[PDB]
RNA sequence: UUGACCUCAAAUCAGGUAGGAGUACCCGCUGAACUUAAGCAUAUCAAUAAGCGGAGGAAAAGAAACCAACCGGGAUUGC
RNA sequence: AUAUUGGCGAGAGACCGAUAGCGAACAAGUACAGUGAUGGAAAGAUGAAAAGAACUUUGAAAAGAGAGUGAAAAAGUACGUGAAAUUGUUGAAAGGGAAGGGCAUUUGAUCAGACA
RNA sequence: GUCGAAUUUGGGUAUAGGGGCGAAAGACUAAUCGAACCAUCUAGUAGCUGGUUCCUGCCGAAGUUUCCCUCAGGAUAGCAG
RNA sequence: CGUGGAGGUCAGUGACGAAGCCUAGACCGUAAGGUCGGGUCGAACGGCCUCUAGUGCAGAUCUUGGUGGUAGUAGCAAAUAUUCAAAUGAGAACUUUGAAGACUGAAGUGGGGAAAGGUUCCACGUCAACAGCAGUUGGACGUGGGUUAGUCGAUCCUAAGAGAUGGGGAAGCUCCGUUUCAAAGGCCUGCAGGCCACCAUCGAAAGGGAAUCCGGUUAAGAUUCCGGAACCUGGAUAUGGAUUCUUCACGGUAACGUAACUGAAUGUGGAGACGUCGGCGCGAGCCCUGGGAGGAGUUAUCUUUUCUUCUUAAC
RNA sequence: GCUUGUGACGGCCCGUGAAAAUCCACAGGAAGGAAUAGUUUUCAUGCCAGGUCGUACUGAUAACCGCAGCAGGUCUCCAAG
RNA sequence: CUAUCUAGCGAAACCACAGCCAAGGGAACGGGCUUGGCAGAAUCAGCGGGGAAAGAAGACCCUGUUGAGCUUGACUCUAGU
RNA sequence: AAACUUUCAACAACGGAUCUCUUGGUUCUCGCAUCGAUGAAGAACGCAGCGAAAUGCGAUACGUAAUGUGAAUUGCAGAAUUCCGUGAAUCAUCGAAUCUUUGAACGCACAUUGCGCCCCUUGGUAUUCCAGGGGGCAUGCCUGUUUGAGCGUCAUU
């Protein structure tokens, strides 16, 4: 909020991190069952709650 | 493969902080590298053996100190033995077999014998 | 004049997070954490919230030291090497 | 321009800098990235280039 | 003046220890009501659940200020 | 000697078998909600093996049509089987403010059963 | 309607559930108030409402007595098997 | 009669096709149901004597899931309003550019921020999904980039107030209190000297608060970057200047004045530090406006005309 | 003239309209001080450093809360003719 | 501006099956049943009589050997004093 | 007669029932006793060549060392300095180390990446200032050590 804890921006590199998207490779793996990322993220529909 | 440690272990304090110098010199060297390049993995190779180095270093200052505090009394408590919190307090083999002297008197005159039952 | 409109006046945390249990659950005002309790020496567990005792106790995270222990234990709580 | 340690500090990181690089500094600016880092500005002096030691380094 | 004694203090003194976790079982403490009574207040649920303290690998209890009244038995615990 | 839904390591069952059985057979106390305490999911199956459809053609492309692999594509990542409600096409049939049904029979379509 | 005071308001702070606050309406207390929210006891109990899964055969009722803080229910006798 | 499962038995059936499903094809049974034929499908299953049970649904405003008529219906109607042409692209009511008209009309549909949000900001690519039409566009999707401080804030101070300590109550988690019935230390000169003391701590991105402005710059950043010019704090220090033989300055009647011009504990005082309303004066900015110097606009006619630049920070 | 700041005044009150950190001054007279020189760092000039975290963007008929790109609600500064 | 017609999009309540009436009888007001009147596809915009229309396990009433709030010289206790 | 409505079959659709399967659950029996200030459980953050998570680890960061096996891993590339070697593997085992910031949590605090003090050492002229590095600074209780107060109290100068 252009005054922002340091705590709190650090939680903001993690959630920046963990919205993406799979990376392709894993896909190839041998025995996978993971197709597309479940837990992403978006601002706009649902919250982090910080 | 890279290096070993059976190797180093015969070598001196200094050398082994001129390799890990070099190591990570090198190691600067190739994240440089890494970004010209798609990908790098001898860097992992590097970051193995700067933990193999600091792996010995440190138990060569580990057990210098343990030669030191050989037969002390009082050994630091990051070197004396883990074993488990309550163990650690708990009685000695001296402390458990102390005993008082009428029990002693009692035991030696009237120990538990040996017999069996036929005729 | 309670609902819709009312609820646009929301935007003062009475939570924040906590060092402990790492939720937004640390009050302000009155510096306590509802599931930790800190900064009390005690963990915050009540026996009517079970659910609420398992989705924290032991299982729950890592076991950094204890993980090991039942090896340590076994061997006999080793010393030296081969 | 650098990718440095959180823990790290101007005074740390300008001797670091002068320490690897042979280099006098003349100031650094930092900040922590919103990608959990912190980037590293340094200014030379003018007896520098931040060109030649750019690739002296083998990044340019 | 000097030297003791008693008491109480200090010290980042030398060395030690307690905290918290877990808590199926265990020793305690505190401690209800729905309920049942075809109502309900005693009573019951219950000396329970909830709440608090403290342990172990088992605990606790235990070598009789006992059971008895028989011709007497003989630590404790459990079936 | 006794207690033990906890912890660890074993071994078993006339148990449940993916709407069951722990809430969770899968990145489940996860996702997500709530200021908060707390609440709390759904979600299994190609094939022996991806051999996961080379190439051609139409199209902007998705895709289709081909071709082709494969035991099978009536196994083509919406993939084991693939039900019903429900819907499309085809075919047959009826129908004046319901439909459906019992007895009886015509008419129509279909069908078994007897001998050397 | 009021619009310069008993004004309006942000932020911080205090007050917590038989408790709080209340220029008093039983009003407000996170869309919840003649007793908040969450979990537990708890599957609380319920003479009351609803529901209660396959066939055939054989038999075949009662709504009346007596007592009950008993009258939408029970026990008992009777009918039935 | 039938379902799950168990013991036993048919030296039971089966990949040359098990169960499962469909079948206005057939057969048996009063019936519960059983059997057969065809199609599909692909790995286990049945008959009989017994045993065992979480055992047979149309209902419970039952539970979970899914699909329907309603119905291509209701309806997508506030906030004055759009239109032409080009480019793009497969494709343009809606993208861009351009041109017209129009609005908000500064109490703005502007510009900036606190709270909160968290990368949405920016670039390129990109339309399967969202944007209740559309979609070549996007706060979307995909990948990357980007947030620079001695001077801004936080950091410090304390307010309402919370909250340790000594202590006391409490079986107890804990409760009370924060000039507390406490043996509560640090100030200068290893030690001798010497003076003082209600001494936790937290509590304001609006209160108090040391100090910075300009011009330029990016796709996106700036009082943070660049160029230039300042300031403050802290610490080092050395040259100058000043003062003294009357050692610790002189002038002014005084108000006071100066480039400096000793001054410990200790004490006193001040600034921090402060309501609101009224009108009056002063200044800054803005507004109006005159001449002159540039540029633009109108110019059938008129208009010595309409508009616009003429600025100067902190220190 | 508008916005604004500001000064001195006046009215108002049973209301007289925070605190502390912090800086400075004064009273004081401890102490230490010149001549071959000695004293002074609130005058000037001169050298070095100045850490940590925040800094993008919106702040709303699309970035906040209202299950949503909801005609709602959300505190504030500038404000031309 | 709507409704209306069109391009595109695209729900919901409700739904035993359904949808022409009279009289009778009936749980004493039937869409169905009995006797009669009648009866021709598919329908469009409106329309607001009926569908004892939907909304909601009636808030009035009675019951329940179900409660709660409040009161009181009710029964029984109680912190306090 | 079409359409439309309705029924039946086929084929295709919506949907995921049924059947078969099952690295799961549940229940029972056995056996054992091992958390933690020598810093736990738990939390947050970050770590891979190419990762979002799960999993594992902690700046030595899907791990280091030692031991055993004895030549893999695997989605791609890279390796192979080997493959009769003190030597592959996400192997197993595990006794030696690392063990971010926290957390009972321990310098003080804690919506702060906030502000101090002691020792040693290093740079800047530096005992005094700044910075870096290294190590330390909780409370209560016990045992004792040293220093200490009290006309509490003894003996003598
Ligand atoms: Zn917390």
């Amino acid at each position: 909020a252009a005054q922002k804890s340091f705590r709190i921006k650090q939680k903001m590199a993690k959630a920046k991190k963990q919205n993406r998207p799979l990376p392709q490779w894993i896909r190839l793996r041998t025995n996978n069952t993971i197709r597309y990322n479940a837990k992403r993220r978006n601002w706009r529909r649902t919250k982090m709650n910080i | 493969a890279g290096v070993k440690a059976y190797e180093l272990r015969t070598k001196s304090k200094e050398q082994l902080a001129s390799q890990l110098v070099d190591l990570k010199k090198e190691l600067a060297e190739l994240k440089v590298q890494k970004l010209s390049r798609p990908s790098l993995p001898k860097i992992k190779t590097v970051r193995k053996s700067i933990a193999c180095v600091l792996t010995v270093i440190n138990e060569q200052q580990r057990e210098a100190v343990r030669q030191l505090y050989k037969g002390k009394k009082y050994q630091p408590k990051d070197l004396r033995a883990k074993k488990t919190r309550a163990l650690r307090r708990a009685l000695t083999k001296f402390e458990a077999s102390q005993v008082t002297e009428k029990q002693r008197k009692k035991q030696i005159a009237f120990p538990q014998r040996k017999y069996a039952i036929k005729a | 004049g309670k609902g819709t409109p009312s609820f646009g006046k929301r935007h003062n945390k009475s939570h924040t997070l906590c060092n402990r249990c790492g939720r937004r659950s640390f009050h302000v005002q009155k510096k306590t954490c509802s599931s930790c309790g800190y900064p009390a020496a005690k963990t915050r567990s009540y026996n009517w919230g079970a659910k609420a005792k398992r989705r924290h106790t032991t299982g729950t995270g890592r076991m950094r030291y204890l993980k090991h222990v039942s090896r340590r234990f076994k061997n006999g709580f080793q010393t030296g090497s081969a | 321009v650098f990718q440095v340690s959180m823990k790290a500090n101007k005074y740390q990181i300008k001797k670091a800098v002068k320490e690897l690089y042979e280099v006098d500094v003349l100031k650094v600016n930092t900040l922590v990235r919103p990608n959990g880092t912190k980037k590293a500005y340094v200014r030379l002096t003018a007896d520098y280039d931040a060109l030649d030691i750019a690739n002296r380094i083998g990044y340019i």
